[PDB]
């Protein structure tokens, strides 16, 4: 059915801007809206279609005290969208309960694109985690959304804060967030900056405008992941059989996300197979090991091929990885697309469920109890301190992410026959 | 997979007990003491036993009916079975 994306946060604003004008040089559109008769490809799970020719993206735009969408207005695609939803904090917790204050008018928001369409599949997050004005507000609608729908899907694209130590707040406000997206979140997609901006420098030379880069790489990755769904592939080309093959526990629903063209700025399919399973390929950042891999694949792809490039992987002994259940890996074929310049035509995904991603959760676990030792790093705001008095609220998220640390260690091994 | 009876003969009964789970389940989303847990038992090691049983039946010989037991095997959890 149709799937509803929001976007909060000034960078999440950005990205899907950018992700619309992608989708926009992938659909018979114009760049005004208008059709273009050179077109096989479905508009309907993200673009409400009427018949003023210009499709609009189901995209619902909330932010607060709008600054980038002012540069949002000043574009060529300000007659592909206005819905009329633009409406004018530092922590989780201000955040939080300046979305507490206001939620009528935005719920009313949701209210009316819920109503506006009848067939209804899927919610995607398009947030930050710990950026500000996207979080406590994202948090608080995840919780509204997910309490108030239990039969539709939440979907989320989110970006990891890393910068190796600045802002003394972040441990809380990704602490509670990760337990808001475990809880109210069916799958996440996680990606962070510092791999991508580590790819970033290697294909370019880039230094300070890092951020415009790194924008276009998300926007290939969440097209990338999208082409099975937009183009009618057979296998997962609805969100919900999609997701049903990714999870092997109901506490893990991260996926690990690569791209074979690491720059674009012949091929059989054994060689792109082996190029993926690299971890530079990768773009997320004892042993650790996956539990199961989707892969695939968008190009001109001989289907006997693939049978012999995964019988291929079989022989290598790259399969160092030992889960405990006999879900294996998996490889998909989707076509790539027409109608636009297409250079390197083979290109693949991987979705894949990895244990190394807990590195860095227990990093976030480690700082904040530093934090919580010392006692002058929570800064003491009056609305932070008025929403939780003992501060408690974060001791039972540690908790909560602990549990979660050792249900990751216990998933690691084949050895899960017990609860970790 | 109709002209060789004997894995025919148990994925037959492979989805004959899928339909009795799926069933079973959505019963009771607490607790199941109607004896469904005695029933879960049961099925999981008789689930275990006709899939080895279709596996050594397995192993005409087509390519491609042969070609499918290696992305289950990927891990060699049919290794021990």
């Amino acid at each position: 059915r149709e799937i509803i994306t929001l976007q909060l946060g000034q960078c999440g604003n950005q990205i899907g801007f950018e992700f619309w004008k992608q989708l926009c040089a992938e659909h018979g559109i114009s760049p005004e809206g208008i059709v273009e008769e050179f077109a096989t490809d479905r508009k309907d799970v993200f673009f409400y279609q009427a018949d003023d020719e210009h499709y609009i993206p189901r995209a619902v735009l909330l932010d607060l005290e709008p600054r980038v969408i002012h540069s949002i207005l000043n574009s060529p695609y300000a007659k592909l969208y206005n819905p009329e939803n633009i409406y004018l904090g530092n922590n989780w917790a201000s955040g939080f309960s300046q979305g507490e204050k206001i939620h009528e008018d935005i719920f009313d928001i949701i209210d009316r694109e819920a109503d506006g369409s009848d067939s209804l599949e899927g919610f995607v997050l398009c947030h930050s985690i710990a950026g500000g004005t996207g979080s406590g507000l994202g948090s608080y609608l995840l919780e509204r959304l997910n309490d108030r729908y239990p039969k539709k899907l939440v979907q989320t694209y989110s970006v990891f804060p890393n910068q190796d130590e600045d802002v003394v707040v972040q441990p809380y406000n990704s602490l509670l967030t990760l337990k808001r997206l475990t809880q109210n979140a069916d799958c996440v997609v996680v990606l962070d900056n510092t791999a991508l901006n580590r790819i970033a420098t290697d294909r370019l030379h880039i230094q300070n405008p890092s951020f415009s880069q790194i924008n276009q790489l998300v926007s290939t990755i969440m097209s990338a992941s999208t082409t099975t769904l937009r183009y009618p592939g057979y296998m997962n080309n609805d969100l919900i059989g999609l997701i049903a093959s990714l999870i092997p526990t109901p506490r893990l629903h991260f996926l690990m996300t690569g791209y074979t063209p690491l720059t674009t700025d012949k091929t059989t399919v054994l060689d792109v197979m082996r190029r993926l399973l690299q971890p530079k390929n990768v773009m997320v950042s004892t042993n650790h090991c996956y539990i199961a891999i989707l892969n695939i694949i968008q190009g001109e792809v001989d289907p006997t091929q693939v049978h012999k490039s995964l019988q291929r992987i079989r022989e290598r002994k790259l399969a160092n990885f030992i889960p405990w259940g006999p879900a294996s890996i998996q490889v998909a074929l989707s076509r790539k697309s027409p109608y636009l310049p297409s250079a390197h035509r083979v290109s693949g995904l991987m979705m894949a469920n990895h244990t190394s991603i807990s590195s860095l959760f227990e990093r976030t676990c480690r700082q904040y109890d530093k934090l919580r030792k010392r006692e002058a790093f929570l800064e003491q705001f009056r609305k932070e301190d008025m929403f939780k008095d003992n501060f408690d609220e974060m001791d039972t998220s540690r908790e909560i992410v602990q549990q979660l640390i050792d249900e990751y260690h216990a998933a690691t091994r084949p050895d899960y026959i017990s609860w970790g | 997979f109709i002209l060789l009876k004997p894995v025919f003969h148990c994925l037959n009964e492979i989805l004959d007990l899928c339909h009795s789970f799926c069933s079973l389940v959505s019963q009771n989303l607490g607790p199941l003491d109607e004896r469904g847990a005695a029933q879960l038992s049961i099925l999981v090691k008789g689930f275990s036993r006709q899939s080895s049983l279709l596996f050594k039946i397995l192993s005409h010989q087509i390519n491609s009916d042969l070609a499918q037991l290696l992305l289950r095997l990927d891990y060699n959890k049919y290794y021990t079975q």
